[PDB]
């Protein structure tokens, strides 16, 4: 559980909002 | 110009040549013709069971034809029969039977002679089936009495 | 309706179509009107 | 149960028989549209179309020839010798 | 039942066809006329598999015509009925004579004779539903048939069900 | 009828299109549904490829995606899809490996263990009735037990 | 008997006897074969076995070498009954005097049944199987 | 094409409100760890 | 019977972790739906086998497991050691310890003696909060024929 708490959180520090074109990963 | 068929289409190769037996004969008849009458009563139409009734084939192109429907030009034609009471034989084969009332017992229904006989044991041999047929009626047509007890077999006599 | 049967022996799937003359139905017509069966197979048993 | 190439033992050579056939076959397409794999010199007939594909052998077709033991050969046009 | 058999078929085709990609066109008709259709020896056909590696043999002209024939062996899922086979279906049409329930691409008939007796009928609704003292057979309801016979015709292929026997009647 | 003697091509000896021999594939409505569904998707990848030079909604988006390859001849296959969908309780190969290791392991017969994983019981006399050709060949204790692993494998999706 | 085994076949000696006569255990009546199947498979009704009344189910039947419906009955709930009680207050110690009153009070169970009494006692006597058959579920 | 935004922004708006209020049921009752994840993915 | 279902949901979860760990693999991230898919998966093995665990902590905490002389322990004692382990990983029992720390009651409010009536105090805020949730989701509700015209135009019928 802790580790993937882990990754749940890095991929969401790498999330870009844009209302046209969605979620991207920079 | 007739009409297509959903049927799968091939050509005719091997024929096959046999008697009809009378059960297959009343199994591919429909109808069974009582009355010796050709048109019905009222001069018009056909009899309906008799010797040329809808249930068969029909010609004039405005008839259907009841069994197949469709057209004259379409109707392959359908059998009748006749359920006789009393047995009788066919011309071209009133000798064959003949021949076979002369290669048979009479009562208990056995083969003239035996396998023991050594002429038998020969024309047996034969791979011909109207040469053994025939060698065979030629010794069968001569004995005139079955055996019951034959030295090295049926009983009747 | 594509509706076929065969009376007196069963059938209602394995129909074969040939195309013969007219004189030669006539000819195994009449062969059946005289107690004669010419059977017509499109395979070769024999072989 | 067809003789393999190294055991073909019949005539190279196309008869009068298979070339009339390929012709009346091959002309039969043409008329029925068939891709024409030669060049036309203005020809209308498909007969002629057909004489002007086998004298180039450019007639996709292959020969089964029946032996009378049952089996048989395949002799393409291309490599049979014509006339 | 859904079955899956390895099934052969002939397939016609006209000389204006014979371009080098015609084996393409083989699989289209291929697909054209065997999915979807029904033959009375297989049942439904519903699906071909193996799309890829699907053997051609070799093509033999047929005389008149000039067209081709071709013996395609394939595998195929196929849907094929049985007689006495407990299956699930909803109701689609409704008659006096019974519902007319829906398995798959087969639409079962179930007649009324072959129905408990505390079944009715009932044509005041909209749709016309058969009540009973439990259960009120609709349409969109669902309902749990066993087959009691099929029909094998060619290209065609209805079946009989009931309902009258325990463990049955709407799910 | 259901006395485990079915017709010609559907009987337990079958011949695959290579000449060998090979067992009837009975087919419950679990596994059946993800054979259709699956090679669907490969016929996707082929209809995508020669192009270069909750739980309903899906069901009817992914069959419409797959109506638009097909040449719109084949949607009885699509309806039955939504009737299996509808009356499948199963999800995922593994656990249909499990299920037939379940099914394997009393060595009953393909259409038997077909019609046991395509219904829907709670005892044992459910399986015994609408399944005529079960009703002495496996134990009943054995049957509830498959019935309650079955029981634990089924979720609501 | 050979005079009554069907109310239809009642006669079949001279027949040939080749068809068996079971018997629902919910009417006890005798039936042969060809009409017992048709009966169940127009629908579970009842035979008409003397104007029975008692509905006849599909399949459930059973091979009969005739030792009376008295003593037939009482094997079967005798049976029955001992599977519910099934080993309870009997083989736990080695105990006699309680074990032959508690086997004193099962055949007087299996003794009101064969008698019915009053249709009343024999209702207890269910709710004691079904009492029992909780015992043995838990 | 508007009545799939009727369906679909009301069932996102019925997600949203409901999982919310199953959201704070949640956080108010390896346990606690699996209401830790489950909070969060809410 | 239990662990017969635990050892496919942790098949199941081992499977969709190497999953995402060759979407993870590549240089650029792929596409969100499948990685969020994965990982609902993920969490639905995790509830999934704590919900059965939970169900059955009274039957396994009353048996003991310890192999038999069927087994290699003459070439092999660690691995033994290591497969029935029950100490945790010291980072669990770490921030384990740590989490407890930082939880706002601690073992001076034992000696106290006073928690149950903390306990009620949350309770009662359930209640009170499902009540205002009752409320506030009670406010809200959720010409002519052609053929004719063209036959006029060719013959001159009305
Ligand atoms: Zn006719
Ligand atoms: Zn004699
Ligand atoms: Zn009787
Ligand atoms: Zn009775």
């Amino acid at each position: 559980s802790y580790h993937l708490n882990s990754t749940l959180e890095s991929l969401y520090d790498l999330i870009e909002f844009q209302p046209s074109q969605g979620v991207h990963y920079k | 110009g007739q009409q297509y068929s959903s049927a799968p289409l091939r050509t005719v190769k091997e024929v096959q040549f046999g008697l009809f037996s009378p059960e297959e004969v009343r199994a591919i008849s429909v109808a069974k013709i009582r009355f010796p009458e050709t048109m019905d009563e009222t001069q018009t139409r056909a009899k309906i069971g008799g010797l040329n009734d809808p249930r068969l084939g029909s010609i004039d192109r405005n008839l259907k034809c009841q069994t197949c429907q469709e057209g004259m030009n379409e109707c392959p034609g359908h059998f009748g029969h006749i359920d006789l009471a009393k047995p009788v034989f066919h011309v071209g084969f009133i000798a064959k039977i003949k021949k076979v009332c002369e290669c048979v017992c009479m009562h208990c229904g056995k083969l003239l002679l035996d396998e023991h006989n050594e002429l038998m044991r020969q024309a047996l041999a034969i791979k011909d089936s109207k040469k053994r047929f025939a060698a065979i009626w030629t010794l069968c047509k001569t004995k005139m009495v079955c055996e019951t007890d034959v030295p090295s077999r049926g009983g009747c006599g | 309706h594509n509706q076929f049967e065969c009376k007196g022996c069963d059938n209602k799937i394995d129909i074969y179509q040939i195309h013969i003359p007219y004189a030669a139905k006539l000819l195994f017509q009449e062969l059946m009107a005289m107690n004669i069966t010419p059977r017509l197979y499109t395979d070769r048993s024999r072989d | 149960k067809a003789i393999p190439k190294d055991q073909r033992a019949t005539t190279p050579y196309m008869t009068k028989y298979e070339r009339a056939r390929i012709l009346g076959t091959r002309a039969l397409q043409i008329s029925m549209n068939a891709p024409v794999f030669v060049d036309l010199e203005g020809e209308t007939d498909p007969l002629r179309i057909a004489m002007k594909e086998l004298a180039e052998k450019k007639i996709p077709l292959v020969i089964r020839r029946y032996l009378p033991d049952g089996s048989f050969e395949d002799w393409s046009v291309e490599e049979l010798i014509v006339d | 039942m859904f079955f899956i058999k390895d099934l052969s078929l002939n397939i016609t085709l006209h000389p204006s066809f014979f371009g080098p990609r015609m084996k393409q066109y083989l699989k289209t008709k291929l697909l054209e006329e065997v999915e979807g259709s029904c033959t009375g020896k297989f049942g439904y056909i519903l699906c071909v598999l193996d799309y890829d590696n699907i053997d051609i043999q070799r093509g033999r002209i047929l005389p008149t015509d000039g067209s081709a024939e071709f013996n395609v062996k394939y595998r195929a899922v196929v849907f094929k009925p049985f007689k006495g086979e407990v299956v699930d279906g909803t109701v689609v049409s409704c008659s006096q004579h019974g519902f007319e329930v829906q398995v798959g691409p087969m639409k079962v008939f179930v007649t009324k004779h072959l129905m408990p007796q505390d079944l009715t009928f009932n044509a005041g609704s909209n749709p016309p539903s058969y009540q009973s003292s439990e259960d009120v057979i609709t349409i969109k309801s669902r309902i749990r048939v066993k087959i009691e016979g099929c029909i094998s015709q060619v290209s065609s292929i209805h079946a009989i069900g009931s309902i009258k026997e325990d463990y049955l009647g709407a799910i | 009828a259901a006395t485990l003697q079915l017709g010609q091509e559907f009987q337990l000896k079958q011949i695959n299109h290579q000449g060998e021999e090979e067992e009837l594939i009975a087919l419950n409505l679990s596994e059946a549904r993800l054979v259709i569904k699956e090679a669907l998707v490969e016929r996707r990848r082929a209809f995508k490829r020669s192009q270069k030079k909750t739980r309903e909604k899906e069901l009817e988006s992914i069959d419409v995606l797959l109506e638009q390859t097909t040449g719109g001849n084949n949607k009885d296959l699509k309806n039955t899809m939504q009737y299996l969908t509808n009356f499948s309780r199963f999800r995922d190969q593994e656990t249909v490996g499990a299920v037939i290791q379940l099914l394997k392991s009393t060595g009953l017969h393909p259409f038997e263990v077909a019609q046991l994983g395509s219904l829907a019981c709670d005892t044992a006399d459910e399986a015994k009735t609408l399944i005529p050709s079960l009703n002495n060949k496996i134990s009943d204790d054995e049957l509830e037990r498959i019935l309650k692993e079955l029981s634990n494998l089924e979720t609501l999706y | 008997e050979n005079k009554d085994m069907c109310p239809i076949c009642k006669t079949d000696r001279y027949l040939s006897p080749d068809v068996k006569f079971l018997v629902n255990p919910e009417c006890y009546h005798r039936i042969c074969e060809s009409c017992v199947d048709r009966i169940f498979s127009l629908g579970p009704a009842q035979c008409p076995y003397k104007g029975c009344d008692k509905i006849l189910r599909k399949n459930k039947f059973k091979t009969q070498i005739f030792d009376d419906v008295e003593v037939e009955k009482e094997v079967d709930i005798r049976k029955r009954v001992f599977n519910v009680f099934n080993k309870t207050i009997d083989d736990f110690n080695g105990d006699l005097v309680e074990y032959n009153k508690y086997l004193e009070e099962v055949e007087d169970i299996i003794y009101k049944l064969d008698h019915g009494i009053d249709v009343a006692k024999t209702e207890e006597k269910l709710r004691t199987y079904e009492e029992l058959n909780k015992q043995l579920i838990m | 094409s508007n009545q799939a935004l009727y369906e679909k922004l009301e069932q996102t708006r019925t997600i949203l409100s409901v999982k919310l209020a199953e959201l704070i049921n949640m956080t108010t009752i390896a346990v606690a760890t699996t209401s830790v994840m489950m909070v969060n993915n809410q | 019977q239990a662990l017969d279902a635990v050892r496919m949901r942790l098949a199941q979860l081992t499977h969709s972790l190497r999953r995402i760990r060759d979407e993870m693999s590549k240089a650029e991230l792929p596409q969100w739906y499948t990685l969020q898919s994965q990982l609902n998966v993920t969490l639905s093995q995790l509830v999934s086998v704590t919900s059965t665990l939970q169900h059955f902590q009274e039957t396994l905490d009353s048996t003991v497991v310890y192999p038999l002389p069927k087994f290699p322990t003459t070439s092999h004692e660690s691995l033994v050691t290591t497969l029935l382990r029950k100490k945790n990983i010291p980072e669990v029992d770490e921030w384990m310890k740590y989490v407890r720390e930082t939880s706002g009651v601690t073992t001076a409010l034992l000696k106290d003696e006073e928690i149950e009536k903390l306990l009620q105090q949350d309770r009662e805020i359930t209640n009170w909060a499902r009540t205002t949730f009752r409320n506030e989701y009670g406010k809200h509700d959720f010409p002519f024929n052609v053929d004719d015209v063209l036959k006029f135009t060719f013959t001159g019928e009305k």
